[PDB]
């Protein structure tokens, strides 16, 4: 409404409630609503990260957003005691459990990955779920397996901390870009995971492409990564009567249907339609016949150790379990026909899931949290990145040079201040280091502490004095070497101008870096670093005569999706005053099918560094179905 | 529909020789020579031998009777309410009948006729006397009209479009009123209603071919208006580089290689003395991953092309000069899964794209001849303002460049 007079500030004074998403970012007040809003769509776009760390800077409720965002991790909710644990493959498997208080009977399935769209997917610390044993009990509130994202103690970290500097590298850094050092990048590192899906009839076999003579392999084995891209090629056979070519069988063809895609499979579903003996006596079905049997192994045996608990007067077992057990009957049971998309499919479909270790490339997108934006434009070797030199902080190298140009203009000042309070704190941690006894460092931390936040600081203190000696010592090492934790909460809590002001009067000792070979003195400090969906892949294309639907099923590389030439572009062209010429571009590129033909074959049979192409002057095709037709109409063209 | 184009006489076009007289497509387990689906008159694709266009039209001959022009019959519909009525047996003329009608049809249009509403179309009658009334009917090419084969346990599948049951159908009628000479005695006309039918058959077959319009014939050549679909394209995500030439850029390594296959292969085949079909293996295996051999023959190619190796890289929308800039390929990319133009920051201004992520459109230009008439949307030709004639500031040194001068200068 146009009266805000409703809004009393004393209400929500020390609360934080009307705060959301923005809980996540550090001193939201001093940060515009354009970059809150942006950060808040950068959350959703944010990919996770394999080496994720809990932020030096932070708000104190991101422990609490791992908590409960349940898709990272797998909490028990009743004491549980390990009744069995059976294997379907070395990656996946399911592990029963039966309540100890109320005696229900739970599973626990575990794989390494986790598929959440298209490419995207997570994997699995199952070191805890893998320790378990038979015969082991499970603790009410245990976390079986976590994503990268949780620490030891659970803490939520969505992204790196990367040391931090303004500066101008050869005018790389121009707009949002950002120029990083190669461990830095090494940090940056996101999991993907695909799903796919190759349907193989009754008359279609899978070329031997992995395999030797004497051993059929067409498609990679469950530990194997794939190799030069290409999971399988499906050849489809009119009537499959002769297999005269066999040594076409391990060649590749043109007609065969290629699937694409890198990374490690770690799991294989096959649902098959087909008689066992036709798999048997044809040897191209070996391999998948060994997994599918292996599948089948699997299922009998959960049968065989469960039957009596499904079947049984106590029948004390869950749902999940029961609708498991009812599936693996189900594959063990005769006349069971597989359908896919509401029909019956001949042949067997085969789903792969791929897990592969992606790095940082050019073009990608990571920003901070604080709604700024940056590209990497370059990646460059961790000497060539600016490094201070003849000082006490000697060797510190920058992992991230951000552009200086329009910082003020952005209306985002909370990451200078993030940056600048890493960097004090660096002095701080080193001066801890440099001298005292373990009280007197723990003084100096308390100090700053007092100076950043109170609170934080009779925590500390709480901390600092439980804990044992040993145990004291082990924590004041973590803060000189790893980092300190400093704590600035969105609104009410944060630090201003004057706490700065105060910060560096105080400790007149600080003062900029001076690096190798920059004359201008730098701050160098830890910034939170995300890292954003958005990849350079995803938006390529590339078109050579011959919508890519092949690309969406995997069966094509890359999208070959053509560009779209049109009136306006047609009339930029017309700017040079050589019609004749766009009309031979646009006739032999699309128009013209007989030109284009000759432009194919001009370009294949001349000259490699000269090319100079003599088209005909011919009625394009749809020039001759559109004569045929209003001939048939009785209509012709007069004073063309 | 409102539509006003030369008509023509199908008479002066008549050919006997392709003459489409038969009705049944197949002869003696074969397309037939004199049949609607004829490879002797329209020709295969799939063998050589056919050297006949779509363009070839087969014909009909409806003498000794005449039908209504189907194009004209909404025509002479609106001047005569009758003809509907007339031309069928069962005003004063009412159901006179379709050769009576064709005897009296001047008395018939003075006689039904709207003094102010259709006096423009008894004028247009007047002007195409002769292309009233038809003789000959057209068929198009089976090649056209395809038949998509099938397996049938009655008998293997014979496709058709919806039009195709009508052709058949059509050929029938006139067939068995020119087979009797003598036969008729006089006593009795029953070819008027095979007539009749046809009309009508002939002018849905003449709907059906608006309808054709609408499915893919002249809507694809519009589409090509609102977009032509150009092979030989790409389009990329633009990443700053520096230390090249402002009309030199850096383009992906698989980019570079399916736009110029064709270009690659032939220089492939050559060096190592094989086959096309060899070369195109090597070609395959390179696309898959980054091989230094393929990237050497991509390198000598950008260095010893004739005219340098360019493009065309249009940002959307192409409003303003500067929109499509005719650029070079200086380098290519040695990493696989960097996949980035590398543009001068100058570039950017006239394009006015940013590095936000947002792709370019990259159109090669091969020819020589082509190179130069495009080359005159080059920056360098566009240094000059073409509305002062000053400099461009497009062009000029941007942002992060002037602050490192004015330090140097001032």
């Amino acid at each position: 409404m146009d009266d805000i007079s409703v809004i009393k500030n004393e209400d929500y004074e020390g609360s934080h409630r009307f705060l959301a998403e923005e809980l996540l970012m550090p001193n939201a007040n001093k940060t515009d609503g354009n970059r809150s809003t942006m950060f808040c769509s950068h959350l959703a776009q944010a990919v996770t990260l394999q080496k994720a760390e809990p932020p030096l800077v932070y708000t104190n409720f991101e422990n609490q957003v791992g908590k409960y965002s349940t898709a990272g991790y797998r909490k028990a909710n009743s004491n549980y005691k390990v009744i069995e644990k059976i294997y379907k493959n070395d990656y996946n498997y399911v592990l029963i459990v039966q309540d100890q208080e109320t005696g229900e009977y739970t599973l626990f399935e575990r794989a390494e990955c986790e598929f959440l769209t298209e490419h995207y997917g997570f994997q699995w610390d199952n070191d805890k779920i893998d320790s378990l044993k038979k015969d082991d009990t499970i603790e009410k509130d245990t976390v079986l397996y976590k994503n990268t994202c949780y620490d030891e103690n659970m803490n939520f970290g969505y992204g790196v901390n990367l040391n931090a500097a303004y500066f101008s590298y050869k005018n790389e850094t121009l707009e949002d870009a950002i120029v990083i050092s190669e461990s830095a990048a090494k940090k940056l590192g996101t999991f993907s995971v695909n799903k796919v899906k190759v349907s193989v009839n009754t008359n279609d076999i899978l070329l031997n492409l992995y395999g030797d003579n004497e051993n059929y392999k067409g498609f990679p084995d469950i530990g194997e990564h794939i190799k030069n891209q290409i999971i399988a090629s499906r050849r489809r056979f009119d009537y499959n009567t002769a297999l005269y070519e066999l040594k076409n069988l391990n060649e590749m063809r043109d007609s065969d249907t290629p699937f694409f895609a890198d990374g490690k499979i770690v799991d294989i579903e096959i649902f098959s339609n087909v008689p066992e003996e036709e798999l048997k006596v044809q040897k191209y079905n070996e391999q998948v016949l060994y997994y599918i049997n292996k599948q089948k192994e699997f299922s009998n045996n959960v049968y065989q150790k469960l039957k009596k608990i499904v079947e049984g007067k106590d029948n004390n077992v869950s749902d999940k379990l029961l609708h498991f057990y009812n599936n693996c009957k189900m594959r063990i049971d005769e006349n069971i026909s597989y359908t896919y998309q509401n029909s019956k499919f001949s042949g067997f479909i085969m789903e792969f899931t791929i897990l592969e270790e992606e790095p940082l490339n050019k073009g990608s997108k990571i920003t901070g949290r604080y709604g700024n934006k940056g590209v990497i434009s370059k990646i460059l070797p961790d000497d060539q990145m600016p490094t201070v030199a003849e000082g006490r902080f000697k060797g510190l190298k920058a992992d991230i040079c951000l552009n200086p140009l329009g910082v003020f203009n952005r209306l985002n000042p909370s990451q200078l201040i993030e940056q600048e309070l890493n960097w004090i704190a660096k002095f701080i941690r080193k001066d801890m280091e440099e001298a005292g006894s373990n009280e007197e460092k723990v003084s100096i931390l308390l100090d700053f502490l007092n100076r950043v936040n109170k609170e934080e600081t009779e925590l500390m203190e709480e901390f600092i004095n439980s804990l044992n000696k040993t145990e004291l010592e082990e924590f004041l090492n973590d803060i000189i070497e790893n980092g300190i934790p400093i704590c600035q909460k969105p609104f009410f809590g944060n630090i201003g101008l004057d706490e700065l002001w105060e910060l560096y009067n105080h400790y007149d000792h600080i003062d900029y870096f001076k690096c190798e070979g920059i004359s201008t003195p730098l701050i160098i400090g830890e910034i939170y670093m995300v890292r954003l969906k958005h990849e350079p892949h995803s938006k390529f294309s590339a078109r050579s005569t011959s919508k890519s639907k092949n690309f969406k099923e995997h069966k094509d590389l890359y999208s070959k999706t053509p560009v779209r030439i049109g009136n306006m572009e047609i009339s930029n062209l017309s700017l040079t005053n050589e019609m004749g010429s766009i009309m031979d571009m646009l006739n032999s590129y699309s128009n013209n099918e007989t030109n284009r033909r000759e432009l194919i074959m001009q370009l294949l049979t001349g000259n490699p560094f000269d090319t100079n192409i003599d088209l005909s002057d011919v009625e394009s095709g749809t020039s001759k179905i559109l004569k045929s037709l209003f001939t048939c109409l009785g209509l012709s063209i007069d004073d063309v | 529909m409102g539509k006003k184009l030369s008509l023509i006489d199908f008479n002066e076009i008549y050919n006997e020789e392709n003459l489409i007289t038969r009705a049944n497509p197949i002869e003696n387990h074969e397309f037939s020579d004199d049949g609607i689906y004829s490879e002797r008159i329209f020709g295969s694709y799939n063998e050589d031998d056919d050297d006949k266009d779509i363009d070839t039209i087969g014909w009909i001959n409806i003498e000794p009777y005449y039908i209504i022009n189907p194009i004209l019959f909404t025509i002479i519909k609106k001047c005569i309410p009758s003809i509907n009525k007339i031309i069928n047996y069962q005003g004063e003329d009412d159901y006179i009948g379709l050769v009576k009608f064709k005897d009296n049809f001047d008395d018939l249009l003075e006689k039904y006729t709207d003094k102010k509403k259709y006096q423009k179309e008894y004028d247009f009658l007047i002007e195409n006397h002769d292309k009233i009334f038809i003789n000959k009917l057209p068929v198009f090419s089976h090649k056209l009209r395809p038949a998509t084969l099938l397996t049938g346990s009655k008998g293997k599948v014979l496709a058709f479009d919806e039009i195709n049951n009508y052709y058949n159908f059509v050929i029938e009628y006139i067939n068995q009123i020119n087979e009797g000479v003598v036969s008729d005695d006089s006593i009795d006309l029953l070819l008027l209603p095979l007539l009749y039918n046809m009309q009508f058959y002939a002018n849905n077959i003449l709907t059906r071919i608006i309808s054709e319009y609408l499915r893919g014939k002249k809507g694809f050549l519009r589409k090509n208006i609102m977009g032509s679909r150009i092979n030989f394209s790409a389009r990329n995500v633009i990443t700053p580089l520096i230390g090249h030439p402002i009309d030199e850029v850096a383009m992906p390594y698989k980019t570079f290689a399916e736009l110029y296959k064709f270009q690659l292969i032939n220089l492939i085949s050559k060096v190592k003395g094989i086959n096309y079909n060899e070369a195109l293996k090597f070609w395959e295996k390179g696309i898959l991953g980054f091989n230094q051999e393929l990237y050497n023959y991509m390198e000598e190619l950008i260095t010893k092309t004739k005219g340098g190796c360019t493009f065309l890289l249009n940002r959307n929308p192409t409003i303003s000069i500067g929109s499509i800039l005719y650029l070079k390929i200086g380098l290519i990319k040695k990493d696989y899964k960097d996949l980035t133009l590398g543009i001068s920051n100058n570039l950017l201004s006239a394009l006015s794209g940013d590095y936000d992520g947002d792709v370019l459109n990259i159109i090669p230009v091969f020819d020589n001849k082509m190179k130069e008439h495009f080359s005159l949307l080059s920056p360098q030709n566009f240094l000059v303002d073409r509305n002062n004639g000053r400099f461009n500031g497009d062009f000029d040194l941007q942002k992060d460049q002037i602050l490192g001068i004015f330090i140097l200068n001032n």
